[PDB]
């Protein structure tokens, strides 16, 4: 059974900084590259960012609206996504979802407020 | 440390090199009826969808003049008009001896003496038997051999040539070059590309883009913009018996007709070979022209000067005068309109000089029939007459210009329309393009060892 | 899990990577090198060209022990006097396009009697075998 | 990029008749290795999402023998035969074909 | 250096050595402009057949590759002492000829195809 679970979600002010973890189990986990979505309140899914295999360079793809600020790292060892979000601004509201393009997760909601 | 010989195959390493390249044709060239010059069925169509991947942190040298891909094109060029002059009329019996006299009825003072009205004895679908016809010439085209004087053609010392097919077309179609397996094509994504130099943003992709066969002179038309500014590339800006490129980055709309109506007759010359003569013009004889814009022209020609300062000085008068001499092909702008043949007199297009601080212009042009391509000896080619009133809207997009010389040069300089050699005028298209071959085999150190 | 077509680095896609990077994208290159009166002939010309180049390069892979193989190793000695480089210098801060052109006038030693050091591998194998 | 076009956007759909909607493209989906990356997702309320249908008209995991997909290029359509109470939520085509991954606009299936 | 064909009068003691330099031979690179389009062809298709053919059998990408298939077809009547150091290969095709044909269809149906598929059916388990 594959098990996604995000966490570390909350409220931040606008230009704060924020570190999401998604967990994986059941599987090898290096073995599967990593992507990740959100879901803005009262629209559609949008992609966010992406992270491939440590066999395939290991490298990154970001979204024009997030490059930059945003950046995601992958650690072998504990099996945990780590996504970074540093100066966002108050569009940046969602709930961030962790994928492997088959299975979903619950996700968390991110809302930022003065 | 211990370290051991690893071999790997399929890196990414290219050098230089020189292949043969096939084209790509377009869906609507897939339909056609009436062949054109530069038609399928002798190599393959392409895809709807173009490669392009971006190469980051690569850096690539660039030389524009010393392209293999230019010379492959020439004679692609070369062989697919030779091969489609085969099938119809060789116009062998034509050389005869044409009693011309002159036509006054309508025409008007430049139209004096350009139109002939020659009579000649002609054979016919039987041997015994031969009939009396006539046809109108122009005086570019017949040569005197010593009011009915006697007349000839002007090729019947040199060669019999075949007659152009009265159903192919002359209009270019774009043509895409695509490379082979185990080859690649580089792309520079620069903005200020000037030919030779490196180039930062490089970029592969699987074929080119369409590159329209356009034959002209003096003038490009029908080309590519520039996307910042104009563009002046040359091979050495200080020998000046090289030519300069310059492309523009706003079109300049040139539009040109024939004004007379004329009539294509038939003529019977042998068992199913037909030889098309012009019959009678209805209205009057006027001359041919092409218009440019007065105020157009001016604003992309101060562009031209002020960028043409930066390589010759900041205080040098920069003077345009208008061509040397040659023959025909090199002093007059020549370009194909519809299926006839003009040579334009581009003399008021260039007069004008630079200090360092609802109008068109007329150009008359002249109409020929009898024609030589390409600097070849011996193998001309007759149109046939088109029936009706032509007219045609071209785009020109840069100029092929060339420096007198002389000293002084912070005084003034002196730039020329030039042409010649049609290398020049694909060289301005394949300028960012290059072939390169793919080495796939490599070494390098490895604690890897055998015997696993 | 299923896989996504966005995730490829295309033909020569890692041709800016260090070397340690461009070493697992070996297959995009290798699959590239066998892909499809006048002007009729010299189209055929190239193609024969080109069969008859990549099989020189497989039947020197025959010789070696790097048979069906992209990423193989043997036991040929490295001396100093080629490439005095640690292996934090060439698989992390050089390209392969760089390496190729420092390692270019000493490939020929490599390419020849130091690494056709199988005949010491075939002829100390089969007498192995005529042992029971 | 590429954009999607989902057309309706609202289906009322009544518990036990046949439902079919529809996705488009501006460009082709195929890709370099003769495959063309099309998702189906099911996005039910207070629920995690669901893939129905990858690879335009192949089943994934789950789907109990109902969802069903067809399509060429550039116009897609998904069937559903037997709907249940359960099948209540949005839907969404996503392509894979070249980055950036462009999700589709909606489709609210509602009970009525 | 003995170069290409060198060994031919020599011993198959000393044949037997220098297999390298006749197997890079083989694979080198209208009158004379369908002349050599026809003669490259049928060598690359000279040299693919032969790899093929080696290759059914066990032996993919060794130069000398010896196997377990008994000296019986081939009835050569003769010991190893006076093969391999008084006799050359271009006599030793005289004698073996008629039974090369007997003798490459032990190699593929007692060889390779039968030894591949216990193999196949040991990896299971
Ligand atoms: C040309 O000469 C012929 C006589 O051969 C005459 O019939 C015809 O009208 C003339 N045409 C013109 C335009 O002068
Ligand atoms: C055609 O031939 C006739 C007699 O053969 C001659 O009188 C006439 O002048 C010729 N016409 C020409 C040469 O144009
Ligand atoms: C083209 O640009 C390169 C580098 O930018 C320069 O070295 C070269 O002189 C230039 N050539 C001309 C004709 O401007
Ligand atoms: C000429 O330029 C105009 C832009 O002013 C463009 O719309 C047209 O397509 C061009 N004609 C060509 C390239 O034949
Ligand atoms: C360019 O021309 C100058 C003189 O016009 C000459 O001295 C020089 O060798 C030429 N070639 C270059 C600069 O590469
Ligand atoms: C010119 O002559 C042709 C005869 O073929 C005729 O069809 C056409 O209408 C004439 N032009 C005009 C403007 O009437
Ligand atoms: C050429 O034609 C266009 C439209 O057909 C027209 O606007 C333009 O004025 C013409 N050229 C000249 C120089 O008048
Ligand atoms: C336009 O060109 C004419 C031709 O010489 C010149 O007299 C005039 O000064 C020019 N006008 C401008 C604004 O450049
Ligand atoms: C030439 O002089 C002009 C004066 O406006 C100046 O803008 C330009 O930069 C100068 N070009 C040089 C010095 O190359
Ligand atoms: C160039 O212009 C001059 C005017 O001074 C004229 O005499 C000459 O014939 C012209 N030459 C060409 C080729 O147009
Ligand atoms: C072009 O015009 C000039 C002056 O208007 C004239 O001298 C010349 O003869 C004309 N023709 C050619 C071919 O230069
Ligand atoms: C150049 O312009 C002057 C004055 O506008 C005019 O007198 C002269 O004839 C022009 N030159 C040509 C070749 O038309
Ligand atoms: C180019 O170099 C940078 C170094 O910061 C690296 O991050 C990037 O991945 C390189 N480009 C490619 C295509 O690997
Ligand atoms: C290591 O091998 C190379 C092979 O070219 C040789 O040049 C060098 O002298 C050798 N170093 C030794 C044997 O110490
Ligand atoms: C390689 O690294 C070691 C320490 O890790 C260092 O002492 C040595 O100098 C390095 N080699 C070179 C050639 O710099
Ligand atoms: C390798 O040797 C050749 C000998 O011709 C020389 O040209 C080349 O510059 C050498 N390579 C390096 C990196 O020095
Ligand atoms: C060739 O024949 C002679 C005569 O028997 C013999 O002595 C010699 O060894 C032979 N050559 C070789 C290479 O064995
Ligand atoms: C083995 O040798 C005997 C002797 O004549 C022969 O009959 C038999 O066919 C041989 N076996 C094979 C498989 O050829
Ligand atoms: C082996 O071959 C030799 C010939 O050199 C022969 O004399 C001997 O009898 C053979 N041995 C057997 C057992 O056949
Ligand atoms: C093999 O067959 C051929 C053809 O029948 C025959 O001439 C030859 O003698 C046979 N081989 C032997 C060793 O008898």
């Amino acid at each position: 059974e594959v098990k996604l679970v995000e966490s570390g979600g909350g409220l931040v002010q606008p230009g704060g900084s924020l570190r999401l973890s998604c967990k994986a189990s059941g599987f090898t986990f290096s073995d599967f590259h990593i992507y990740w979505f959100r879901r803005p309140p009262g629209r559609g899914l949008e992609w966010v960012g992406l992270i491939r295999r440590n066999s395939y360079t290991g490298t990154t793809n970001y979204a024009a609206s997030v490059e930059g600020r945003f950046t995601i790292s992958r650690d072998d060892s504990k099996s945990i996504a780590y996504l970074h979000m540093s100066s966002v601004k108050t569009e940046d509201t969602a709930i961030y979802y962790c994928s492997d393009d088959e299975y979903w997760g619950q996700g968390v909601l991110v809302t930022v407020s003065s | 440390e211990n370290l051991w010989v690893t071999v790997y195959y399929g890196v990414p390493v290219w050098k230089d090199a020189e292949t043969t390249l096939f084209c790509a044709s377009d869906a609507k060239a897939y339909e056609t009826e009436k062949h054109n010059v530069w038609a399928t069925h002798a190599c393959v169509p392409t895809d709807p969808n173009p490669q392009e991947i971006h190469l980051e942190n690569v850096t690539e040298e660039f030389n524009m003049w010393k392209n293999n891909m230019v010379e492959q094109m020439h004679t692609d060029i070369i062989s697919l008009w030779d091969q489609s002059l085969k099938p119809c009329v060789k116009l062998t019996p034509l050389c005869v001896t044409l009693q011309c006299t002159n036509v006054t009825n309508n025409i008007t003072d430049d139209m004096r003496g350009e139109l002939k009205n020659c009579s000649f004895n002609m054979t016919t679908e039987l041997r015994d038997k031969k009939q009396k016809v006539y046809s109108l010439f122009y005086r570019l085209d017949v040569v005197q051999i010593n009011s009915n004087k006697e007349y000839r053609l002007i090729n019947c010392n040199t060669s019999a040539c075949t007659q152009a097919c009265p159903k192919v077309s002359f209009e270019p179609i774009p043509i895409h070059y695509c490379a082979p397996a185990g080859f690649a094509i580089l792309k520079c994504k620069d903005k200020k590309f000037n030919g030779t130099g490196p180039c930062p943003s490089v970029s592969t992709v699987q074929c080119t883009h369409g590159i329209k066969p356009v034959v002209s002179t003096q003038l490009l038309l029908n080309g590519s913009l520039a996307e910042e500014e104009v563009m002046i590339r040359s091979e050495n800006i200080t020998n000046n018996a090289k030519n300069i490129l310059v492309q523009f980055n706003t079109p300049v709309q040139i539009n040109c007709t024939r004004p007379n109506n004329n009539t294509r007759k038939s003529i019977r010359i042998g068992p199913g070979q037909a030889f098309y003569a012009t019959g009678d013009i209805i209205g009057d004889i006027r001359q041919a022209h092409c218009n440019v814009s007065k105020a157009t022209w001016n604003e992309t020609l101060g562009k031209v000067v002020k960028q043409l300062r930066k390589h010759f000085g900041n205080n040098t008068i920069i003077r345009f005068a208008n061509s040397s001499g040659g023959d025909l092909e090199v002093t007059t702008h020549s370009f194909n309109c519809g299926g006839e043949f003009f040579y334009c007199n581009t003399s008021g297009l260039f007069n004008s000089t630079w200090i360092s601080n609802n109008d068109s212009i007329t150009l008359p042009c002249r109409i020929k029939q009898i024609i030589n391509m390409w600097q070849r000896i011996g193998q001309c080619m007759y149109a046939p007459p088109i029936q009706g009133v032509i007219r045609c809207v071209s785009n020109i997009t840069g100029l092929i210009l060339t420096r007198d010389g002389g000293s002084t040069n912070s005084t003034t300089e002196t730039f020329r329309p030039g042409g010649g050699d049609m290398r020049d005028n694909w060289r301005s298209e394949l300028y960012k393009y290059k072939v390169v071959k793919i080495e796939p085999l490599g070494v390098a150190p490895t604690r890897c060892k055998r015997r696993v | 899990a299923v896989g996504i077509g966005a995730v490829f680095l295309g033909f020569l896609g890692a041709a800016g990577s260090t070397m340690g990077a461009a070493s697992m994208t070996l297959t995009v290159q290798a699959r590239n090198l066998l892909s499809g009166t006048v002007w009729g002939i010299k189209q055929l010309q190239a193609r024969v060209l080109a069969v008859e180049r990549y099989l020189r390069d497989q039947q020197l892979l025959g010789i070696w022990g790097c048979s069906g193989k992209l990423i193989c190793c043997t036991n040929v000695p490295w001396n100093s006097s080629w490439s005095n480089r640690n292996l934090s210098e060439i698989w992390d801060n050089m390209t392969w396009l760089q390496w190729d052109k420092e390692i270019s006038n000493y490939t020929q030693i490599i390419y020849g009697l130091l690494e056709e050091s199988q005949n010491q591998q075939e002829k100390n194998e089969q007498d192995l075998l005529a042992l029971d | 990029d590429i954009v999607m076009t989902q057309t309706p956007i609202s289906l009322p759909v009544t518990p036990g008749e046949p439902a079919s909607m529809s996705c488009r493209s501006s460009q082709s989906l195929l890709h370099s290795d003769g495959r063309t990356y099309l998702f189906w997702y099911l996005l039910r309320p207070a629920q995690a999402p669901q893939l129905l249908v990858h690879d335009v008209s192949k089943r994934a995991s789950g789907v109990p023998e109902r969802f069903s997909g067809s399509g060429s290029d550039t116009d897609f359509t998904l069937k559903i035969s037997r709907v249940e109470a359960e099948d209540v939520g949005s839907y969404y085509c996503m392509q894979g074909t070249q980055l950036p991954l462009t999700f589709g606009g909606g489709t609210n299936v509602e009970i009525k």
